[PDB]
């Protein structure tokens, strides 16, 4: 409920967002296992901050 | 000059032409295509 | 073995305070979702795939 | 205030949809907060365009990137991200006109200021995340001219290439007419000078 | 104004003029001479040819120029090539090879064998000695002459690699001793 | 000790007047380019239209690839030849590679005529945003 | 291979066999419940994996400002000259470099590859 | 290159296509009537399955241009895969001319039964020599 996913919420109700985030998570592991979408750079420095 | 020519000394038949003749189709065929531009 | 490497890969999640990985769709079931059906809709979007 | 504005339009929450749709529309997220989805993804880039060059709702450092592939528009207002101004292109021209100049030319005795052209909406700040997703002019006097065309449609021009330089490299005259191991080396010692 | 364009790209569409031209014997001497100092020249080869193409139909109209383009033919087949890979090597000495069995088709047939005899004993890899007879005996067909037996059976006993190699072998086995 | 003072006698230099070449060596230059970059332009239309075909124990991209890297190599090699016939007697350049007391060929063929092709581990600059190596590109280009 | 979850739980159905008919049975489990299969085929997956980019194209790259864009292209329900054309450029490639173009018309969005 | 080809490690999954376990129970009437044909040529002779047969079948179709190019025939692969697996796996061969190059595999008479084949395909993959 709290350690993970903080970001997302820590009410009751963003569960729901919460289990719809980790399930876009697992849908862009499956993209880059199927390669459908290419796999990130860690140097591309848009994922900077 | 030189009179007649003796023709090239046979010492075959050519049951098929070889592919250069298909080389010569498709090459012209794409010259075709560059003249349409 | 022989049985692991017949049904294929598999996916984990090594979550913050938990030494262990633990499957994804035991999360799934963490956060209240039993319709593997339902599991899916989170995942993949589309059924046509 | 995002937000807000995404609630007044047609922005779909995830709880109050049924997941089947969500192949048929486009993901929003909000400084990695999946919030909901739309339908027209075009047109709601086109408003949050408008509304940031016009500053209404959104403040001119709220990054807007579409990734058309994977049907997803991610915004970023959180802080530590990195801009740069660029000129705005629209029907291969310049939106700057000669008498914006004008008014920037008499800056005194005049209080018009660099902050009225991002008013006007001619220059926006674009991140290197965005940049991804803009077809970028180096110089208008040429590029966006009529040509055999090596691109027809430019988003943004550059106000002027030297800008990439550091600010202890862009005293280096003629930089490139040098091998870059040299700018290296006059970049490390010109903080190393006398005066 | 073909041959001193060099922009040439043209080549394609100037074919069919190139070929009415080269009906007349002195412009396909000319053309000739332009592909031999053209292909000779060092990294010629950066293309998928076409030159060669040229040298087929040389050798096709006029009988006279048939011991002229072997000359230029022989000479691109013993020189080396540094930036051609070893494969893309092999794949060029075929396709001159291929132009040697279309010059063969013509009726030149003996000195062009003599010659691969002659490289054989004297080199090449087998493999394109190979491939040489292989195209030979794919368009030959009967009936034969004592000469061309002569030279072209006995490079056919030092290899037994691959029905026309047998039927070949039976035919002068019987007829042409 | 006495090749410095008649050094000073004679006196050694390097100038801008010896970094010039003709005008007809630039123009020949510019054609070279012009060529070259042609040719890229019909291997890339060639790779587009599947008419290029792999060579043995190489996928397309690496044929490709080595196709135009072979291309770029002896158009500036080309070049760099030009420059070094278009070189004076009284070039101090050449009076420095010559010697071989400084510089070399490859460095008067930079100067003079073409930095030339740029390289990281091996290989053209990579597509460090989504198949583009730089903005102001378009998607999916493969040019000089 | 036609994926089909149960109907009373929703739970992934596994094919089975009964030895008395001899027919293919999706049958869940942890729900004992049985279905009536007809695939004749269990699992199929293609190694070649040489799949059609173009069920991945999506039309909307019609409107990308990045793309180039090809007018020499007509396209076939409409015939309208401005198409961007593009790579695939996904994994399983890296070895066909054909451009699969799209119609740039509104609300055309043809797709085909050549 | 002959040479080559025999140096190289080559393996199953290589030379293969694709693979589909069909359920087919009945191996005189195959479910897939492109098998059905020359299986009634091969099934012909009825052979280790008037004891009993599996009833699973897995059928394997290989890439022509990989097998012209490594040298290979059927008969080899399919005595390779006889020498892994002894009776265990009966493999019945479509005759090495048509446009796919088939195989089916269904386990021994004396004999999971099902993931067992999954095993079977995915440890013949990549850990078998061809
Ligand atoms: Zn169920
Ligand atoms: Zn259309």
């Amino acid at each position: 409920q709290k350690e993970m996913l903080p970001h997302v919420g820590v009410s009751d109700f963003c569960e729901t967002k919460k289990a719809y985030f980790l399930g876009y998570m697992v849908h862009r592991l499956l993209l880059a296992a199927l390669g459908r979408r290419e796999l990130d750079d860690r140097d591309h420095y848009g994922n900077k901050r | 000059l030189a009179g007649p020519l003796t023709p090239p000394v046979k010492h075959f038949q050519l049951k098929r032409k070889p592919k250069s003749a298909t080389l010569r189709a498709e090459l012209l065929q794409k010259s075709t295509e560059t003249a349409q531009q | 073995g022989a049985k692991k490497s017949a049904i294929g890969q598999r996916i984990v999640a090594t979550l913050p305070y938990i030494k262990q990985e633990v499957p994804i769709i035991i999360v799934f079931r963490a956060l209240g979702f039993v319709s593997d059906r339902d599991i899916l809709e989170h995942i993949i979007y589309d059924f046509e795939d | 205030p995002i937000l807000e504005f995404l609630e007044e339009w047609s922005m779909e929450n995830l709880e109050e949809i049924s997941p089947a749709a969500i192949a048929d529309a486009t993901k929003i997220f909000v400084n990695g907060c999946w919030v909901g989805i739309h339908k027209d993804p075009e047109q709601l880039m086109n408003t949050l365009r408008k509304l940031r060059r016009q500053m209404d709702i959104i403040v001119s450092e709220v990054s807007m990137i579409r990734d058309i592939r994977e049907r997803e528009i991610r915004i970023y207002t959180d802080a530590g991200r990195i801009c740069r101004p660029l000129l705005i292109v629209e029907k291969q021209k310049l939106l700057l006109k000669k008498r914006h100049i004008d008014q920037l030319k008499e800056r005194e005795y005049n209080n018009y200021s660099w902050q009225d052209l991002v008013a006007s909406g001619v220059v926006e700040y674009i991140d290197t995340l965005e940049e991804e997703t803009v077809m970028l002019a180096m110089t208008p006097d040429d590029l966006q001219e009529k040509e055999v065309a090596y691109c027809s449609t430019y988003t943004h021009c550059e106000i002027h290439p030297s800008m990439i330089l550091g600010v202890c490299a862009s005293i280096i005259p003629f930089p490139d007419h040098n091998q870059s191991p040299r700018n290296t080396y006059q970049s490390a010692m010109g903080k190393q000078a006398m005066g | 104004n073909l041959c001193c364009n060099e922009n040439a790209s043209e080549l394609v569409a100037e074919l069919s003029t190139l070929y009415q031209c080269i009906r007349f014997p002195v412009v396909a001497m000319g053309v000739l001479k332009w592909v031999d100092w053209t292909v000779s020249e060092p990294r010629y080869f950066q293309l998928q040819p076409v030159h060669l193409a040229l040298l087929d139909e040389i050798s096709t109209c006029h009988q006279l120029l048939h011991p002229q383009v072997l000359q230029l033919l022989v000479k691109l087949f013993e020189t080396e090539h540094s930036q051609l890979d070893v494969m893309e090597q092999l794949e060029l000495k075929k396709t001159l090879l291929d132009r040697m069995v279309h010059l063969l088709s013509r009726g030149y047939v003996l000195p062009v064998v003599s010659y691969i005899r002659k490289c054989l004993e004297k080199d090449t890899d087998i493999s394109l000695i190979r491939y040489f007879v292989t195209e030979v005996l794919d368009v030959i067909a009967p009936p034969y002459t004592s000469d061309f037996v002569q030279l072209f059976l006995p490079i056919l006993e030092n290899d037994s690699i691959a029905d026309p190699v047998t039927e070949f072998i039976a035919h002068c086995k019987s007829n042409f001793i | 000790t006495v090749i410095n003072n008649w050094l000073l006698i004679e006196g050694h230099t390097i100038g801008i007047g010896d970094s010039i070449a003709d005008s007809k060596t630039y123009q020949d230059i510019q054609n070279t380019i012009k060529k070259a970059k042609q040719d890229v332009i019909e291997v890339i239309e060639k790779a587009h239209n599947n008419e290029l075909e792999p060579t043995p124990g190489n996928t397309l991209r690496q044929t490709f690839e080595n196709q135009v890297n072979r291309i770029l190599n002896d158009a500036r090699d080309k070049t760099g030849s030009s420059a070094q016939k278009s070189l004076s007697e009284y070039n101090n350049f050449k009076s420095m590679v010559v010697s071989g007391a400084k510089g070399s060929k490859i460095n008067i063929s930079q100067v003079i005529a073409v930095v030339g092709q740029q390289n990281v581990e091996g290989k053209r600059i990579p597509f460090g945003f989504k198949h583009r190596t730089l903005p102001h590109f378009i998607k999916d280009d493969y040019g000089p | 291979v036609g994926i089909r979850f149960c109907q009373e739980c929703n739970n992934m159905l596994y094919p089975k066999e009964d030895k008395e008919n001899r027919i293919l049975l999706y049958a869940c489990r942890n729900c004992d419940y049985q279905q009536e299969a007809d695939n004749s085929c269990i699992y199929v997956n293609k190694i070649t994996h040489e799949v059609d980019e173009l069920t991945q194209i999506i039309a909307d790259v019609s409107q990308d400002p990045t793309l180039p864009r090809t007018e020499d292209h007509p396209c076939q329900k409409c015939g309208h000259k401005e198409a961007v054309f593009f790579q695939s450029h996904s994994a399983r490639a890296e070895d066909a470099m054909r451009l699969y173009y799209v119609c740039t018309a509104p609300h055309c969005g043809h797709r085909w590859t050549e | 290159k002959d040479i080559l080809c025999r140096l190289e490690h080559t393996t199953l999954r290589k030379v293969t296509a694709n693979t589909a376990i069909y359920y087919d129970p009945n191996p005189q009437s195959t479910v897939v009537a492109e098998d059905q044909e020359w299986v009634n040529v091969y099934y012909e002779m009825p052979d280790f399955d008037v004891a009993r047969i599996s009833p699973w079948l897995l059928r394997v179709e290989l890439d022509r241009k990989h097998m012209t190019d490594r040298k290979l025939t059927m008969e080899q692969i399919a005595e390779k895969i006889n020498a892994g697996f002894g009776d265990d796996l009966n493999c019945i061969f479509n005759d090495d001319n048509a446009e796919k190059l088939v195989l089916r595999i269904r386990i021994m008479n004396s004999d999971d039964d099902d993931v067992f084949l999954r095993c079977i395909e995915s440890n013949m993959l990549t850990d078998m020599t061809l």
